[PDB]
């Protein structure tokens, strides 16, 4: 089997730059390589064949070159809605194989997460469970903070996050951390908070509800 | 019975539709299979009555047909190839 | 137009077996090979191998020789392809892809890709969510938490499709439980709250479990 | 451009007019010239597209043209010779 | 219908030379080879040769190769025979001839022939002949006596073709003088004398001499 | 030069009678033989070719055999308009030759001439000389005796015969015989007489004239 092994595996450039992506095969395979891009939860789609071949319908913008051993991907000036995976194939010799992708992350201006928290639903209560919702809306960039805290008592271990992928318009996160406890030991504290620590933020935000306000 | 006038008209030299194999015209398309294999093309057949002369193509041109690729364990699909027609032949010496 | 659809997937037994099916449309089936290529979650492309639609003969990457068959209805323009043995690494979205319309020579690119069919493999059961409201209270932000739920995937729109932007699903969390979790999340017009009417439409088609929740204010 | 289908029926294995030359069916007249030198026959031509397979006929037939034979030094004339044209074509093993 | 018209004959001094032409009609004058016989009087055939119409190619009998051309006019469908150098035994009736259609194989036999023209080689003069009566007196004879001609041949009939049963025109005679003579007779019913009209066409082409002569009763 | 003889070189037979005429070549030409017929003052007409080819028109009774160096053409019943001379071509080698020729003649049964005798014109007379004409009318065989005498003179040596070709609808032969005399001589004497001796005849016949009756 023929090895392609792409480089680098991510990375995050400004709208208008000029990104370059590299797919190195483990053997001469001519001018048999192809480039797809792949958006989250999308089939991959072709941009470039036989090396250097634009399919119909893909923006100038998307060039390739190369040969042998040594191919490149060309994205000459970068775009919110090229965020994606791409994927160069070769079909020099089955079976048909494909670089491990490289993702593409848009850099944009920090933004501030828009925190909100979300209390323990009635009737969820009375499952015999409390999950704390925490929302962190559309931020950048993606690296934050959000800690948990029962009556003052900063919780740990019992939380998990869920980040949104980049967004295709503006380019911003969406974060999302749940904490849970049992409806047991909910019932038995008051004040619940999240403290948002992000970089667009000049202080620790934090969130917190009157358990039954 | 076919008159002399036709039998000589209808087999001097002139572009007749010749099946050609595909194979033949692109020899180096060695490791394909192709469907058809071969395609009907314009030619220039038929006599000139004369040992001294040949039949031969002066006007040339190119004809595009959808011809099926296939190239075992790799891949098969239908596509465009191109092939020379004759529209011109004459009898020019040997 | 050209177009694929594979249908089939789905929640399996670690042993059992599958049969996806591919089925063309907009274009004459047997004039381009189809190929199967699978992604594990997360994770990158692999061929599978493909098959010549004219003559019904099938190419397998090796690893699939063993246990996977690929055959076609050319009556029905459908290829299909069949999984034995199944193990938790075989778990994937499966997509199905034609060969394209060469121009003097021939290039192996997949050029029209199926949406593909997520076949997850385990013994774990089918189980439902439970949509539990996260109401609100300039603009608010207000929502739904689908809870405890097995296998992935699970939908979420608003106003059946009314309330588009502003909207903004989490990917899913495997709990310590073994099932999922995820909250769908939207910000409206606080001046919005009492006016108008918010219902998420969870749906979760493993277990035919559609939900509807509206959410107020509390 | 032709169409797959078109290609494909236009060169599959069938009787098609083949400018055939004359001295050749008939080996033996070595000492005649003829006019035309070779006649407009239906033979089978095309496809198979089977390696092991080659287009014959199935069904064959005779036609009678006015062909004029010369014998340089002796006589010169037009006349009646019949020819052998092909009406079934079939793709069949080797 | 195909038909051989040959011209051009006649008298001609020892040494001379003479055209002779073949008029081709009711064919294709360059799809039949054109053949070239000859008969001196009271003798056999003599076979001078032939000339391709088609290619232009003249082969011919060993024996003339010297003073004969064979050539031809195709845009009048015409073959002539030149002849040189001619000489008392050259004297003879000169025929054209084409070679016939074929039935899959060729045999070189002549089909069609023209009328034939006498030529005469001689150092004698051109003389016109006198036409005199043989006047009549059951069945009645009657005739005209061709006199003092020369060369041969003069041509008879009677009422114009319409009187051909019960003719008899001799073979001339050379006189004693060098001078030809015939006599052509027929015999009528006595009594269709006072009414029905004879009249004997007499024609000498050597001479240009063409005579009407009625013959009756004194 | 291929020589062809035939044999016998003429004959004479029966209505109704069988014919064989030979031809003999100087050497094999396989069967590259033709046969003509040949009617007075006309072209030969093709019998037969390649030996036995009965030609289109051609009355079956004519038959054609033999091959290498004999041949034979055969008349299986012979009819009075077959009076004729044939000849045998070979096409081995050319030049193309032909046979000597063999007339063929009808015999049939005697027939007495009917006798006429004419006194030159007075338009001959106008010239000074004098033709005196006698007719022997359709007679066979061909032998047959004229014998003038001019007031009882028996001329001799003055006078000249012509006789026809057998005719092919009856066989028989017609003669003219033409004695010249001078004007003077002619207006000298006043019977003119032809005498006919001829086997059908029981005794000679004379046909006479006195000049200027």
């Amino acid at each position: 089997d023929i090895q392609l092994t792409q480089s680098p595996s991510s990375l995050s450039a400004s709208v208008g730059d000029r990104v370059t992506i590299t797919c190195s095969a483990s053997q001469d395979i001519s001018n048999y390589l192809n480039w797809y891009q792949q958006k989250p939860g999308k089939a991959p789609k072709v941009l470039i064949y036989f090396t250097s071949s634009l399919h119909s319908g893909v923006p100038s913008r998307f060039s390739g070159s190369g040969s042998g051993t040594d191919f490149t991907l060309t994205i000459s000036s970068l775009q919110p809605e090229d965020f994606a995976t791409y994927y160069c194939q070769q079909y020099s010799t089955v079976p048909w194989t494909f670089g491990q992708g490289t993702k593409v992350e848009i850099k944009r201006t920090v933004a501030a997460p828009s925190v909100f928290i979300f209390p323990p639903s009635d009737e969820q209560l009375k499952s015999g469970t409390a999950s704390v919702v925490c929302l962190l809306n559309n931020f950048y960039p993606r690296e934050a903070k959000v800690q948990w805290k029962v009556d003052n008592a900063l919780q740990s271990g019992n939380s998990q996050e869920s980040v949104t992928e980049q967004d295709s318009k503006d380019s911003t996160y969406s974060l999302s951390s749940t904490l849970t406890l049992s409806k047991a030991d909910y019932e038995k504290h008051k004040v619940y908070a999240c403290e948002v620590t992000h970089q667009g933020l000049s202080s620790p935000v934090t969130k917190s509800f009157n358990r039954g306000e | 019975v076919v008159k002399f006038m036709d039998v000589y008209q209808r087999s001097y030299c002139h572009p007749i539709e010749t099946l050609v194999d595909i194979f033949q015209e692109y020899p180096d398309e060695i490791e394909y299979i192709f469907k058809p294999s071969c395609v009907p093309l314009m030619r220039c057949g038929g006599c000139c009555n004369d040992e001294g002369l040949e039949c031969v193509p002066t006007e040339e041109s190119n004809i595009t047909m959808q011809i099926m690729r296939i190239k075992p364990h790799q891949g098969q699909h239908i596509g465009e190839m191109s092939f020379l027609q004759h529209n011109k032949c004459e009898c020019r010496p040997k | 137009e050209v177009q694929l659809v594979e249908s089939g997937g789905g929640l399996v037994q670690p042993g059992g077996s599958l049969r996806l099916s591919c089925a063309a449309s907009g274009y004459d089936f047997t004039h381009y090979g189809m190929n199967w290529v699978r992604q594990a979650p997360g994770k990158g492309l692999e061929w599978v191998g493909w098959i010549n639609t004219y003559t019904g003969e099938p190419t397998y990457a090796a690893d699939f020789k063993r246990r996977f068959t690929f055959s076609l209805d050319t009556s029905k323009s459908t290829a299909y392809l069949q999984m034995n043995s199944l193990r938790a690494e075989d778990t994937a979205v499966y997509y199905c892809a034609k060969y394209p319309y060469y121009y003097g020579t021939s290039h192996w690119y997949f050029d029209v890709w199926g949406q593909g069919t997520l076949v997850t493999v385990s013994s774990a059961s089918t189980k439902g969510p439970s949509v539990f409201p996260l109401a609100p209270s300039g603009t608010a932000a207000l929502g739904c938490l689908v809870k405890d739920y097995f296998p992935e995937p699970v939908t979420v729109s608003w106003n059946s499709g009314a309330l588009t932007s502003g909207v903004h699903t989490f990917p899913a969390v495997l709990q310590s439980s073994g099932l999922y979790s995820l909250s769908s999340v939207v910000t409206v017009p606080s001046s919005s709250l009492g006016t108008q009417t918010y219902i998420c439409n969870v749906n979760h088609k493993p277990s035919n479990t559609k939900v509807d929740k509206k959410v107020e204010p509390k």
